[PDB]
């Protein structure tokens, strides 16, 4: 088959700035006529949507931020200028030769100005607790950039701790993220304070949120 | 307007097989093939095949010939595509796109995709409990115990969705939690109505649960 290669496999674009995408057939394309290459913008959840057709040709309700050109093995997609709505996976495809064959993708992180997390913590509800558990949830939310560390009586406990990261927001180009630690009933029941204290290099001085019971 | 529109999420025991329906409008059914797609999680895509709706052709990816079938109905302008003897493998969304027509071209309209999983472990409905606690004030929505993905959730049936984050779920003890935060005013909250619709089609489980102030 054709082999297309994308490059790079992720970068980092600050807003208003260029986004050079790359991909390369394992073989060259044939000249008797049109060649098929195409690409496409993929979000979380969604299909991919088609910008540009037929190497250089802008998908109707496409803007010209998005332009492509190429020959025989070589094919690039342009974003210029970079917005936050271009937080996603792009991929090239050929339809050229049978099968068709897409690009392994290349991942477009939009980079903005650091960010601090806005904290949120939570003591489980009565109705959890009437099913005799106890969840606490702490929630980080609209940060950059995406690294952060989140650590939860006086004391710490990691086990039970389970987290879960959004992808990049397509408005504000911020993360967020989600720290759930659960733990028994009356394993619950038998402690005091509870603190997710969430360090981050927006700071020197951990964000702590905390509650009594 | 043109819309290829999918069934829902589907569970499927290894060894069987599941028909994935894709219905066209907006265009003449029979002018362009229907083209489908696999996309495993974290991955790329590859092309199954396609068929011509006009008369019955098909053409199939060799990596695909003892896996997928496409047939269509022009009656209804639906496009379907089985996939047999499945195997974990095979978990991942299929997508339909509208094909070629008069002349070889890109996948202009897409299907909104359809996730397979293949599992012979049982289904699992999730508990939903909510999270009460500042000009701003946040609550969530704890979505328990699920199998298997997905779910859908969405705050004052989607008019509030402006301040929402809604978490990847996180697969523990052979079971998903997920949660989901909402932000809005002092002055809206606890003063008017909040609450999380939750979905979990493999279990038809719709639940609306209001946010309390403790």
């Amino acid at each position: 088959d054709i082999v297309l290669t994308q490059s790079p496999a992720s970068l980092a674009v600050s807003l208003g700035q260029r986004a050079t995408i790359s991909c390369r057939a394992s073989e060259s394309f044939d000249s008797y006529g049109n060649t098929f290459v195409h690409w496409y913008q993929q979000k979380p959840g969604q299909p991919p949507k088609l910008l540009i057709y037929l190497v250089s040709n802008l998908e109707s309700g496409v803007p010209a931020r998005f332009r492509g050109r190429g020959s025989r093995t070589d094919f690039t997609l342009t974003i210029d200028p970079v917005e936050a709505d271009d937080a996603a996976i792009y991929y090239c495809q050929q339809n050229n030769e049978d099968p068709y064959t897409f690009g392994g993708g290349t991942k477009l992180e939009i980079k903005r100005a650091d960010a601090a997390p806005t904290v949120s913590i939570f003591p489980p509800s009565s109705e959890q607790l009437t099913s005799g558990g106890a969840s606490v949830v702490c929630f980080l939310n609209n940060f950059y950039p995406k690294d952060i560390n989140v650590k939860w009586d006086g004391s710490e406990r990691q086990n039970g701790v389970l987290n879960s990261w959004t992808d990049q927001d397509s408005k504000d180009s911020t993360y967020s993220m989600s720290s759930t630690l659960t733990l028994t009933k009356d394993e619950y029941e038998r402690h005091n304070s509870y603190t997710c204290e969430a360090t981050h290099k927006t700071s020197t001085s951990p964000i702590v949120k905390s509650f009594n019971r | 307007e043109v819309q290829l529109q999918q069934s829902g999420p589907e569970l499927v025991k290894p060894g069987a097989s599941v028909k994935i329906p894709c219905k066209a409008s907006g265009y003449t059914f029979t002018d362009y093939n229907m083209d489908w797609m696999k996309q495993s999680h974290g991955k790329s895509l590859e092309w199954i095949g396609h068929i011509n709706p006009n008369n019955g052709g098909t053409f199939y990816n060799q990596k695909f010939k003892d896996k997928a079938t496409f047939i269509v109905d022009k009656s209804s302008n639906t496009a379907y595509m089985e996939l047999r003897s499945l195997t974990s493998e095979d978990t991942a969304v299929y997508f339909c796109a509208r094909g070629g027509g008069l002349r070889r071209g890109p996948f202009a309209y897409w299907g909104q995709g359809t996730l397979v999983t293949v599992s012979s472990a049982k289904t699992t409905p999730p508990s939903v409990y909510p999270l009460a606690p500042n000009s701003m004030v946040t609550l969530g929505c704890l979505v328990k115990g699920y199998f298997p993905e997905p779910v859908t959730v969405t705050w004052n049936s989607g008019s509030l969705s402006s301040g929402v984050h809604t978490f990847p779920a996180v697969l523990q003890s052979d079971l998903y939690t997920l949660s989901s935060s909402v932000t809005v005013p002092s002055s809206t909250w606890p003063s008017e109505t909040v609450t999380c619709n939750v979905a979990h089609p493999a279990s038809s489980t719709k639940v609306d649960k209001k946010i309390v102030p403790r």
